[PDB]
C-alpha cells in the first residue's frame, strides 16, 4: 500500500550505501506521488544524478534540485511548485523526510533527511515519509557537510527507484 | 502506437489507416471547432511523435492554422531546450541520451529512438509531452477561429433564447480565457443581453435562477 | 475502459476511435432522442470516468445541452459528498481509496487511482456511478428538447390512427412521469384525444380495452 | 511491411487489403493534393520495394504522373550506379552482396533479397531509399498539378485575407523552391500582396509580423 | 483599543475621543468611498467588539447602509456558529469556553470578557474577525453606491483619456467582483471604449502596449 | 512604524491616526505636486511595507496614479527577484530568509516577517527598498501630471519677470530629466524665452550671469 522508495547513494562516484524510504501516501498522497515518481523518473525528469547541496550536522541533508542544483531550482510533476498538502504528520526525530520550501504553498523537489528532531520546522515544512533502511548511510553523509551546508565533496543520487 | 501484450509488455505496431482516415474526415467536416482536441485526444494515444507528425502534415487544406502550431511547437521546443539542457560526452551503457526539444518534436530522431525512449526503465513519455504541446497548439488554434466575440451577444427580437444560449456557450467554449472568468460572465452576461419580455421573467427570478428555470421560464 | 483480460486480471484497454465515431455519428444524426440513453450506457459499458470525459467532450453542437449535464454532475457531485462526509470513527484495519465527488467526476482524479477503485477489491462502483449521473442529465436533456406537452397531443382530422398513437407515445416517452401517472394518462388522455370518427369506434370496444384492439379496431 | 514482433525476431507480412484499400481510395478521392505525400509515407512504412511497386501498380489513371514517377526512379537508380560501384565474382557466405541500383529499385531482385538486405548487419534501408525516390517523384508530380504560380498571386477585393492566406499557404506547400527561399517568400509577398486595407494595416503593424497577429489585425 | 507596555503586556484602555472624531468626520465629509475602507482599518487597530460597535452606532445618517452592514454581519455570525460545533464532555484543565456567534460581535457579551478573550493564551482574535466581517460590510455598502456598471463605460467624443480612465478604474475598484477578472477587464473593456482617433492611436501599439504609452500616445 | 523604545529596543507602533489624517489632507489640497514626494518620505520614516500600504490605500480619487504606482512596484518586484535570486529551503533557526521580490511590497509578507526583517542583525532594509519602490512611482506620477512641456514655457508680453521665471522653474523641477541637462536647459532657454526688453536686459549682463543678478536687473 504505502511506496517505498531507494536512494544508491554516492561521494565523489565512490559508492556509499542505500537509504530506502518509507512514502506516507496514506497521509500525503499528492506529496508522496511525487517524492516518487521523481525518483523512478517515469515523468521524464528526476533525482537521479542529483545532490545534497546542502548538508548541516545534527540538523539534515537537503537535496532535490536536479534543475540548478544548488537550492534555487527543482520542479514538480504537478508544475513548479504545488500546494502545502497538509500537516499531520510531525518532525519526531532522525529518519524523518520533509519538503523543503521557499514559504508557504512553494514544494516543487526539494526535500531534506532529518538527522535529528527538528519541532520547530513543524506547521511549515510538509512530512512525507521517513528512512525505513540506510540511516547511518545517513549519518555518515553529514561528514561531508559543514554548519552553513556547503559539502566538501560532491554527494549524489547514483540510482534511485521503486522497490515496492 | 504502442500496444501491451499478454504477458504485458508492449512493442511498437504499424498506425492503423482507419486511425488517419477518421482523423482527416473529422478535420474536414467539423472543420475547426472546439470538439477536434478531445477526439484528437482520443485517436492518438500511446501514438509516437512520428505518428503525431504524420498526423498533422496529413491535415489538407488550414495550412494557416498548421503553421501556427508548428510555430507554437517550436516555440515550446525552444523553451523546453532552455529550461532542460542535455549533457555532453559518452552516454552510460544502461542510459540512452536524453532528447532534446527538437527530438522530443520528432522531427531529427528515427522512430526506433522513440520506442526506445517510451519504452526505456524509467519510461521517458516523449509523446505525451509532444501531445500536450499539440493541443495547447490546437487551442491557440481555436481561438483563432472564434467568429465573434463573448462581449458583442446580443439577442434578436425573434432569436429564440434556445439559440442565444447556444451560440453563447458555443463562442465561450471557443473563448477559453479562463475558468472563474467564465464563471462571471455566465452570470451576468448571460442575464444581461435577453430580449425585454422574457429578460424580466428572469429578472423575477433573482440571480439565484439556475439555467434550467431560466430557460422553462421563456419557454412556451 | 477496462475490460477482462485473459486470464482473470483485468488491465486498461484505452478507447477504441470506433467507438468514438459512433458516439459522434449517433450524436450528430439521431440529435436527442429518448433511444440516445440505451445507446450511451451500452457504447461506454465499464468505461472509466476519463472514458465518459471523452465521450462527453467530443460532442459537437448542443453546448447548452452539455452545460446542463456538466451542473447537474456537479450537483451530483456535491450531494453526494453531502451524504457520503467522513464521520470520525475508529480506521478500518484494511485502507482502500475513496472517490470524492470530484474524484468521481473524473475532474481531479488521475487514471491509475480510477484504475485501482475499479480493480481493488472489493471495487469502488466509481464508474457505475458516473453513469448513473450523465444518464440522469440525459433524461434531463431529453425531456427538455421536447417540442411539444403531452397534453397537446391531438390528432387531425383525417390524420390516421397509426401515425397518432406513434407520436403520442413517442411524446410520452420523452416526458418526464411516475409510471402510476403514464398508466393513467395512457387510459384517460389517448382515447380522449383520437379522430371522433375512431373515437367511438374506441368507445365501443370498452375503457379497459388494450392497445392492440384498439389499433386493430380503427386499422384502415 | 515488416511487422516487429514482440520480444522477438521481425516477421515479414503481406500489405494489408485495407492499407492498399485506403490508398487507393485517397488517390482516386483527392487526385494529387499536397498531403498525397504524407499520407503515403504514413500508409507505407517499413515496406519493401515489393510492397511499394505493389501500391504505385494499384493506382488507375493518371498514367502521365506515372510515367513521370518511374522516370524519375530510373533517373535516380543511374545516378546511384554511377556514384557507387558494384562489385561481382564470388561472395562470402552470410553476406549479401552489393544491391545494384536496378535492384534497389525492385525490378530486378526478389522479395528474398529484399528481406535478406533489410535484415543484414548493419542493415541497409533499400525501402528508405526506394520510399525517398517516390517521395521525390511525387513532389515533381505534385509540383506539375500547381494550377497557379506563386508569384501571380493577387487577393480580391472582396475576398478576405483568410481565404487569400489559405490559397497563399497552400500554393507554398506545392511550391519547388528550396526552404531557404521558402522563407524569405512568406516573409515578404504575404504582405506584398494583400489588398490596399490590411496591406496599411500590415505595414502598420510592421516588422516581426507573426501570422496570429495579421489575422487579427485583419478582422473586420 | 489595547496597547502594548513597557513590560510587554497589554490591557484595555479606553477609546479616544479626537479618534471617534475624525470617523464621523471622515465618514459625513467622504461620505461613502473606496478610501473609507483603509480608514477604517487604520482608525480601529485592535480595537474590541464594542469600540466597533461605538464607531459603527455612532454614524449619523446614511442609516440604510449601517443597517446592510448590520444585516451582514448577523449573516456571518450565523455562518461562524454553523461552522464549528461546541464539544462536549470533559475539558482540559488549561484550558476555558470559546464564544459563540452572536458573542464575536459582542451584542452580548461585557467589556473584560472581550479583553480575556483578546489577551488570553493563546489569544483569541475576535477583534480582527469582526473588523473582518465590518471590511466586508463597508465593500458590500461602497458596491452599493455606486453610481454605473463595468459594460456601460463609453468614453465621450470630447471627453479626455484621461478622465474616461479614471472613471473606469474608479468603478472598477468600486466593483470588486475578482482580481483575474479585472485583469482580463484592464486588457479588454480599456481599449475597447476609446474615441476613435486615439482609439486607432492605441491600436498602433497593439496589446502589448501598457499603460504608460497608452497615455502618452493619446496625450498632447 | 518601528521607532527606537527606552531602552534601546524597537518595538512596532502602529501607524498613528493624525498622520494618515496628514497625508488624506496633503493628497487632498496640494494633490499630485513635486512637493508631495518629500511630504511623503517625511510622513512614513522608517514605515513597514504595511504601513506604506495602509498609506496609499487611503488616497481617495486618482486611481490611474494608483494603477501606475502598483504596476511601477511590480516591475521593481521583478527585477529584484531577476537581481537577487531567493534559494528554497528550510530556514536557519537564527536568522531569517532572504526576502522575495514580492516579500517587499508586503503582499504575501505577515507583519511579523517584516519586524523580524527590520529588527534583525544585521538588518534587512525592506523599508528604504519599498520606499525607493514608491518614490521612483511618485516621480512617475508628478513627471505626467505636468501640464506642458518645458519647451513650451514662453512669458507673455506684459507678464513680469517674476511669474515668468516662477512657473518655468515650477516646470522644470516637475519635468524629469539629469541634472546635467537641466544645467544647459537653464542658460539656453531662460533667458531666450523672456520679454524682448528683459531679453535685451539679461543679455546685456552676460550670458553666465547668476540668477540674481538676473533678477534685480529686470526687478520692477
Amino acid at each position: 500500500v504505502n511506496p517505498t522508495v531507494f536512494f544508491d547513494i554516492a561521494v565523489d562516484g565512490e559508492p556509499l550505501g542505500r537509504v530506502s524510504f518509507e512514502l506516507f501516501a496514506d497521509k500525503v498522497p499528492k506529496t508522496a506521488e511525487n517524492f516518487r515518481a521523481l525518483s523512478t523518473g517515469e515523468k521524464g525528469f528526476g533525482y537521479k544524478g542529483s545532490c545534497f547541496h546542502r548538508i548541516i550536522p545534527g540538523f539534515m541533508c537537503q537535496g532535490g534540485d536536479f534543475t540548478r542544483h544548488n537550492g534555487t531550482g527543482g520542479k514538480s510533476i504537478y508544475g513548479e511548485k504545488f500546494e502545502d498538502e497538509n500537516f499531520i504528520l510531525k518532525h519526531t526525530g532522525p529518519g524523518i523526510l520533509s519538503m523543503a520550501n521557499a514559504g508557504p504553498n512553494t514544494n516543487g523537489s526539494q526535500f531534506f533527511i532529518c538527522t535529528a528532531k527538528t519541532e520547530w520546522l513543524d506547521g511549515k515544512h510538509v512530512v512525507f515519509g521517513k528512512v525505513k533502511e540506510g540511516m547511518n548511510i545517513v549519518e555518515a553523509m553529514e561528514r561531508f557537510g559543514s554548519r552553513n551546508g556547503k559539502t566538501s565533496k560532491k554527494i549524489t543520487i547514483a540510482d534511485c527507484g521503486q522497490l515496492e | 502506437p504502442i500496444v501491451q501484450n499478454i504477458q504485458g509488455q508492449m512493442v511498437h505496431q504499424a498506425i492503423s489507416p482507419r486511425t488517419l482516415n477518421a482523423w482527416v474526415k473529422v478535420v474536414e467536416e467539423k472543420a475547426f471547432s472546439p470538439e477536434v482536441i478531445p477526439m484528437f485526444s482520443a485517436l492518438s494515444e500511446g501514438a509516437t511523435p512520428q505518428d503525431l507528425n504524420t498526423m498533422l502534415n496529413t491535415v489538407g487544406g488550414h495550412q494557416a492554422a498548421m503553421q501556427m502550431l508548428k510555430e507554437t511547437i517550436n516555440e515550446e521546443a525552444a523553451e523546453w531546450d532552455r529550461v532542460h539542457p542535455v549533457h555532453a560526452g559518452p552516454i552510460a551503457p544502461g542510459q540512452m541520451r536524453e532528447p532534446r526539444g527538437s527530438d522530443i518534436a520528432g522531427t531529427t530522431s528515427t522512430l526506433q529512438e522513440q520506442i526506445g525512449w517510451m519504452t526505456n526503465n524509467p519510461p521517458i513519455p516523449v509523446g505525451e509531452i509532444y501531445k500536450r504541446w499539440i493541443i495547447l497548439g490546437l487551442n491557440k488554434i481555436v481561438r483563432m477561429y472564434s467568429p465573434t466575440s463573448i462581449l458583442d451577444i446580443r439577442q434578436g427580437p425573434k432569436e429564440p433564447f434556445r439559440d442565444y444560449v447556444d451560440r453563447f456557450y458555443k463562442t465561450l467554449r471557443a473563448e477559453q480565457a479562463s475558468q472563474e472568468v467564465k464563471n462571471w460572465m455566465t452570470e451576468t452576461l448571460l442575464v444581461q443581453n435577453a430580449n425585454p419580455d422574457c429578460k424580466t421573467i428572469l429578472k423575477a427570478l433573482g440571480p439565484a435562477a439556475t439555467l434550467e428555470e431560466m430557460m422553462t421560464a421563456c419557454q412556451g
